[PDB]
């Protein structure tokens, strides 16, 4: 009858588990060998990912015409009738017409990740599933959602390969009727400062704030900021003690923040407030903000009382 | 050879007899630990607990416990559910992971929504993780449930295990997922959640795999915006020139071949950030695949030719130091960085940019016809047919797609006068390879609102009626 054939397609071409899993069982007790399952990044094909597309859907005997010419994914998708009839030893069209049917079964199963920029292929699997084979046609010279509605039917043909009019037409058609300083600084300690400011971090870009994170680069970076928000792990005014000269990062950017006037929002994780009378003259005022516990445990509340209170 | 599946097959065989048998409180959990020391004592084999390890994760699928961890899965008691979610987690193995998603698909989204105490999540993150490279069905039905979600919560622990879980589950869930998985993710801003894992200083390994989490959603163009507004792509390539992939190549067995493949598109994928984590990935794992003797998967494969691209086209110094490395701990030769000055060169340098990218059965063939740089620019399909002797449309085709790779990394300094190449660039990146098309012709900027389009179909050699579409329409709109 011609059934084990299309077992094999439906192990090359599944999408569900029940499905391949009865026709490898299908298939298994029989009297042949179980396909593998195709990587479905064409564009990413190798010549070897070639070779075994040739070896699962019957056409073994041009294996080793597309070894010597050196096949890969990118060229299996732009082939054409007459590098098919004169380089390949494909003669017969009715045979290249063959391959033209499992090409377009290839080039409907594909995944165009790293090609596709504006999601064509979603747009032309919405007008009619036959035209996702046509999305290699339109990536590959340039197009993408927002240059359809300037494309003429001899680009589609010549240079996009529509050699379908009917489908030309419903692409033209359709193409032409549907179509037409960062805010919070964040100074930190490297010892065990990274994670929370990390995080912080994170927690604040999700609500839509840009920060800045990480003498002639931080200035402008705290200049820039609309905010400060201090992370206070355990130790992160070790280093600050006794600094007389003005060398420590944290100290210059404390220093900074307080010549600035910013609103300081400290943020205290198991750290205890120092004595004002053992650090430096210029950083006696940071003793003085409303600082903020941090829960690891009911973190949102805790972002939602930081966001209270910032500009 | 034979000896630890003869000593390991009847314990196992006694303590699944007494898993089944005794349904008490403490004592099967009991049995649950006596099954996941022996677990510990096959996973911890030099050289030989590998083939033991995965017949013992069959005899337990083959006796049926495995449908019994499902069922204590569920059971009430937190303890015997953390010691068999901990069992459960080191037995996913490729013939397990089938049963998993056939049935076990349900039970451990339940536990998915649990996410309290740290000893349930550090083992239900690594189940998620195993769970996450099955197919691309399941990682859908992970994603549009609440198995995301537990991970995408997950990342906000300081447990320095179980991060490594939610960064290997976050990876395997970008290799094994596709388009809508992508979507699904990034639009849920799952790329965002991987900014304390890659800057965390705690751990070094933690970091790799967060970053290379980002490299592999950094491939999908429709993605990309979006990640280079997270802010977590700027974090990967100091890392990446911070470390050395001999000492991690010794901290981690490799990898298969179906996983080998995995790597490869990040090379390919034009991305800086991709190629430095596949370089660097790809380096480790050739040591490993050096110290034995299989060096022949990466030119089964083929990422050895897609090395020396990166060497031959070089704009970084970390990804060709690390692809160099990569290919002289393999077994041929590194190849040298080409001039950029192409219309500069002689033929000497055309003979060595052929026999770099894989033409070197024509390289007589160009020798004889004296082919230097400025004639290889100005080369159309009627002189490789008849000329050059190069008679296949196919190999003429490769010949064309490695001299757009070409055209696109070459210096027009000695021949533009206008920067008519970042004219064309600032466009489409694929549009500087026409550069030599228009200044060879005599074209600048103060000319190019008088050309037609035969004039760039037989002057230019524009053979894409779209791109000269795209490049009348942007010289006759905005030049003037
Ligand atoms: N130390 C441990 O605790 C430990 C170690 C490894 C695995 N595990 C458990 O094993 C399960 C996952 O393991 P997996 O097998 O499914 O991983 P996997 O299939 O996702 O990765 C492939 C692994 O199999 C090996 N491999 C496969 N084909 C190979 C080939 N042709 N040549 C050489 N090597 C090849 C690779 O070395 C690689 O390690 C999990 O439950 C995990 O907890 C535990």
């Amino acid at each position: 009858i011609g059934a084990i054939q299309s077992l094999k397609r439906l192990v090359s071409y599944s999408t569900n588990g029940t499905k391949s899993a009865l026709a490898k069982r299908a298939l298994r007790l029989l009297g042949e060998e179980v396909p593998r399952p195709i990587l479905p990044s064409v564009p990413s094909w190798k010549e070897a990912e070639v070779q075994t597309w040739l070896q699962q859907i019957g056409f073994s005997k041009y294996c080793e015409s597309f070894r010597e010419q050196q096949v890969d994914g990118d060229l299996l998708l732009r082939l054409t009738e007459e590098e098919l009839q004169t380089d390949l030893g494909m003669k017969s069209g009715i045979t290249r017409k063959r391959f033209f049917r499992e090409l377009t079964e290839l080039k409907t199963f594909a995944n165009y990740s790293t090609c596709d920029r504006s999601n064509l292929a979603d747009w032309l699997g919405s007008l009619d599933p036959r035209f996702r084979q046509y999305t290699y046609g339109l990536v590959s010279c340039g197009l993408d959602r927002s240059l359809l509605h300037r494309v003429s039917e001899q680009q589609l043909l010549e240079d996009c390969g529509i050699h379908l009019g009917v489908h030309r037409a419903r692409i033209l058609t359709a193409a032409r009727e549907m179509l037409h300083t960062p805010d919070v600084f964040i100074s930190y300690r490297r010892n065990s400062g990274s994670q929370l400011a990390s995080l912080l971090k994170v927690h604040l870009q999700l609500h839509g704030f840009s920060v800045f994170i990480d003498e002639d680069k931080l200035i402008q970076s705290v200049m820039g900021a609309r905010n400060f928000v201090l992370v206070l792990s355990p130790g992160a005014l070790d280093k600050c003690m006794q600094d007389h000269d003005c060398k420590d990062w944290v100290h210059k950017e404390i220093v900074t923040a307080l010549s600035c006037g910013k609103n300081i929002v400290p943020i205290i994780d198991g750290f205890e407030w120092p004595e004002p009378q053992v650090l430096p003259e210029d950083m006696q005022a940071v003793l003085t903000f409303n600082g903020i516990k941090w829960s690891h445990e009911y973190q949102e509340a805790t972002i939602e009382k930081i966001i209270r209170f910032l500009q | 050879v034979q000896d630890a599946l003869e000593r390991a097959l009847p314990e196992l065989q006694q303590a699944l007899s007494a898993l089944k048998q005794a349904g008490g409180a403490r004592a099967v959990g009991a049995g649950l630990a006596e099954v996941f020391q022996l677990v510990e004592e096959a996973w911890l084999l030099p050289a030989v607990g590998r083939e033991v390890a995965q017949g013992l994760c069959d005899a337990i699928r083959l006796d049926g416990g495995l449908d019994l961890l499902l069922r204590l899965l569920q059971a009430p008691e937190l303890e015997t559910r953390v010691q068999a979610a901990r069992l459960l987690e080191q037995i996913l193995v490729a013939e397990n992971r089938d049963r998993v998603a056939r049935i076990g698909l349900g039970v451990i989204l339940n536990l998915a929504k649990e996410r309290e105490p740290v000893e349930l999540a550090r083992s239900v993150a690594g189940i998620l993780e195993h769970m996450f490279k099955h197919s691309e069905e399941t990682c859908q039905r992970l994603v549009a449930a609440g198995g995301l979600d537990a991970v995408l919560y997950w990342c906000r622990r300081t447990d320095p295990a179980l991060l490594r879980h939610c960064a290997l589950a976050l990876g395997n869930c970008a290799l094994h997922g596709g388009q809508a998985v992508q979507r699904r993710m990034v639009e849920k801003r799952a790329a965002e959640w991987l900014f304390p894992l890659a800057f965390s200083k705690e751990d070094e390994l933690l970091r790799l795999h967060a970053c290379l989490a980002v490299a592999v959603l950094a491939t999908n163009k429709e993605v990309e915006r979006e990640v280079e507004r997270s802010g977590t792509l700027a974090l990967v390539e100091p890392l990446v020139a911070s470390l050395d992939p001999g000492r991690f190549a010794r901290c981690l067995q490799g990898r298969g071949p179906d996983d080998l493949q995995r790597l490869v598109p990040l090379l390919d994928s034009n991305r800086l950030e991709a190629q430095c984590i596949g370089a660097f990935y790809l380096c480790a794992e050739a040591a490993i695949k050096s110290l034995q003797g299989k060096t022949k998967v990466f030119s089964d494969i083929g990422a050895i030719q897609s090395l020396k691209r990166l060497v031959s086209y070089s704009t970084n110094g970390t990804k060709s130091a690390l692809a160099k490395r990569a290919l002289r701990l393999l077994g041929e030769e590194v190849p040298r960085p080409i001039l950029p000055s192409v219309p500069s060169w002689k033929e000497a340098e055309v003979q060595t940019w052929l026999q770099q990218i894989g033409f070197s059965k024509y390289c007589e063939s160009f020798r004889e016809q004296q082919v230097d740089g400025d004639l290889l620019l100005r080369l159309t399909e009627e002189e490789l047919q008849t000329d050059l002797g190069m008679k296949s449309g196919i190999t003429r085709k490769r010949f064309f797609r490695e001299l757009t790779e070409l055209k696109t990394f070459a210096n027009y300094s000695t021949c533009d006068r206008s920067n008519l190449a970042d004219w064309l660039g600032s466009l489409d990146p694929r549009f500087r390879q026409y550069t030599y098309g228009l200044v060879s012709c005599g074209l600048d900027r103060s000319l190019l609102h008088r050309v037609s389009e035969q004039q760039l179909l037989e002057d230019c050699g524009i053979h894409l009626g779209v791109h000269r579409a795209r490049i009348l329409t942007a010289a006759r709109e905005m030049l003037h």
